[PDB]
């Protein structure tokens, strides 16, 4: 991994996602989940039952162009502003950056596999060509989080909603 | 608060129950005495 | 190993902009420095968040007739600096400001850049907008400090009775590079010269 | 026996603890948040506050 503790030069706990056997996929961007030169640190688990199948990958992809089909149109405000409430995947095979989901290995990444582990954590060191970012206007980390396996198991009222548990701390964050 | 919903398998119902518990700790003082009301 | 060290895979000079103009019985170029102009280098360098580097540029000029060895001026021009209107400006003139006269039929000009930007490496992606606050027209991702100048170019001679057209080929030798943060591989076709956009569209590999 | 013991006196000081205690079957599990509000606060009226 990356090899720094989280650096400089209290958690925040966002509302659990509902997962489903269908579910493309989740991402949020740092600093935009907080509402700044930071350690940001990620922790991330699932609610799930040992009856439960399905696996996901946890990546973290610096400076994450988010791209889109079908046009040459730049994205909006609204498409990449997403605070705690986070983005869909519209195209998890294309990491929507037109790149593999099977090479997003090559940023740090990490296995919730629910036969192994329902927990997995990440430190995001400050990548920033500038030493302090300031302004309310880039994100210089994606967490992102992708069912490669979809999730199975239990039968009627158990209803596969079976949630996602997002956690994030600014650790040395300095300003 | 329920931050995430509950997740249980089959074979256990959705009558799942806490328990709450309360004393004071090592440092706890009281001043003067006045005849409880209760009784 | 070879072409192994980053350094290597990078270094081969691309052909990163191939343009022509005519002068007959307007016509100068002001192109910006960035590798998006040509899909090869656009991948072979999408492969790194961020890179630092000196670019060497090459220019070539070539004629179609319809030699006259004219003299050609290069110039670089800065980052967000005046620009010139037509083959003749005041700008083309400009004291403080780095060019280079050179003749057809000289082997090629060469010049370095050093690593120029206000940021300590070029971020090859960037996802935001603005430094300070954002306006509505201020466009997802194209970052003022990867602005990098642009090369401005005219025939300085183009009085010239006779008819032709000058080609232009500029190659760029970025070197001496220092890189961070690799990329999964981009796998998908370019739309355009600004962000990543697409429209193989399914299935990466065949059967 | 905190409220009964100090019901005989005047008034009281030092610190609490709770303890819960979740009562399932085994292979339940699920995320509470618990927070406390010193004094004079608000009641959080949701799980954003």
């Amino acid at each position: 991994a990356y090899g720094e503790w989280p650096t400089y030069l209290r958690f925040y706990t966002l509302k659990s996602k509902k997962w489903e056997s269908n579910s493309t996929g989740w991402w949020w961007k740092l600093p935009d989940a907080l509402n700044y030169r930071s350690g940001f640190l990620c922790h991330v688990q699932c609610n799930a039952t040992k009856f439960h199948q399905g696996t996901l990958l946890i990546v973290a992809i610096p400076e994450h162009q988010i791209g889109k089909k079908g046009t040459g149109t730049s994205a909006s405000f609204a498409e990449v502003m997403k605070g705690a409430e986070g983005g869909v995947f519209e195209q998890p095979y294309l990491l929507d950056d037109g790149t593999s989901l099977a090479c997003a290995l090559v940023y740090p990444h990490q296995w919730i596999n629910l036969r192994t582990n329902n927990s997995a954590t990440i430190v995001l060191p400050w990548m920033n060509s500038a030493p302090m970012d300031f302004a309310l206007r880039h994100n210089n980390w994606t967490l992102a989080v992708i069912p490669v396996c979809p999730l199975a198991g239990g039968t009627g009222n158990t209803n596969t909603y079976v949630p996602i548990t997002i956690s994030i701390a600014p650790m040395c964050a300095e300003y | 608060f329920m931050q995430t919903n509950l997740v249980a398998p089959v074979g256990a119902a959705d009558q799942c129950y806490i328990v709450g518990m309360v004393a004071a700790k090592k440092d706890f003082n009281l001043r003067l005495m006045r005849d409880s009301p209760d009784i | 190993t070879a072409e192994c060290l980053v350094e290597n895979f990078l270094g081969r000079s691309a052909l990163v902009c191939m343009r022509s103009f005519e002068y007959k019985n307007k016509n100068f170029f002001i192109w910006t420095l960035n590798t998006r102009e040509l899909v090869q280098i656009r991948r072979k360098m999408e492969l790194f968040t961020y890179l630092r580097f000196d670019t060497e540029i090459t220019i070539v000029p070539t004629l179609r007739l319809f030699l006259p060895n004219l003299t050609l001026q290069a110039m670089y021009v800065p980052t967000g600096a005046r620009k010139p209107s037509s083959q003749d400006s005041f700008e083309w003139q400009s004291a403080c400001n780095p060019s280079v006269f050179f003749k057809i039929n000289d082997p090629p000009a060469r010049l370095t850049i050093p690593f120029m930007s206000i940021n300590s490496a070029y971020a090859n992606f960037y996802d935001g907008f603005a430094g300070f606050e954002k306006k509505a027209t201020v466009l997802y991702g194209i970052n003022p400090a990867n602005t990098m100048g642009n090369l401005c170019l005219r025939v300085v001679n183009s009085y010239q009775p006779v008819q032709y057209t000058l080609t232009v080929r500029v190659y760029m030798k970025p070197k001496h590079i220092k890189a961070w943060a690799p990329r999964a591989p981009r796998t998908m076709p370019y739309t355009n010269i600004l962000n990543n956009n697409y429209a193989a569209p399914t299935a990466i590999v065949s059967h | 026996l905190l409220g009964n013991i100090s019901r005989y006196y005047t008034h009281w000081s030092g610190s609490l603890e709770m303890t819960f205690m979740f009562c399932g079957s085994f292979m339940t599990t699920g995320k509470l948040i618990i927070c406390y509000t010193p004094p004079g606060g608000s009641s959080p009226t949701d799980r954003m506050q």
